[PDB]
């Protein structure tokens, strides 16, 4: 395997969950863990990042 | 996790990741290689060995 | 700024993110990995305080 190389698309069967924001919650995005508050972003990304 | 004990393989060892933790991480471009070797040469296939 | 930049160094470990180590390994193998990083960060903080 190789870790954190691309927009990963292959991994184990963990069911998703309803999205929540604006509250101090945990998160798990493609194996990226951590805690914090999620809010809408005014930034812009190139369509490969 | 199902493959970890479905066939009860003789040798199963993971480097850089724990076998029970393979059910959460998300990877990219998984590779697979296969061959057939004698019993003694199995112990010499681990990385960092001569 | 120099003190803050120290969080992005491997210090001999396999990664600089503690959550990564906790996620991709078991405690028996993550012990030394956490220990080395702790030692490095402690030394850096000592220098700053001095």
């Amino acid at each position: 395997f190789e870790l954190l190389h691309a927009p990963a698309t292959v991994c184990g069967p963990k069911k998703s969950t309803n999205l929540v924001k604006n509250k101090c919650v945990n998160f798990n995005f493609n194996g990226l863990t951590g805690t914090g508050v999620l809010t809408e972003s005014n930034k812009k990304f190139l369509p490969f990042q | 996790s199902v493959l970890y004990n479905s066939a009860s393989f003789s040798t199963f060892k993971c480097y850089g990741v724990s076998p029970t933790k393979l059910n959460d991480l998300c990877f990219t471009n998984v590779y697979a290689d296969s061959f057939v070797i004698r019993g003694d040469e199995v112990r010499q296939i681990a990385p960092g060995q001569t | 700024n120099t003190l803050v930049k120290q969080l992005s160094s491997n210090f001999g470990a396999i990664s600089s993110v503690l959550n990564d180590i906790l996620s991709r390994l078991d405690p028996p193998e993550a012990e030394v990995q956490i220990d080395r990083l702790i030692t490095g960060r402690l030394q850096s903080l000592q220098t700053y305080v001095t």
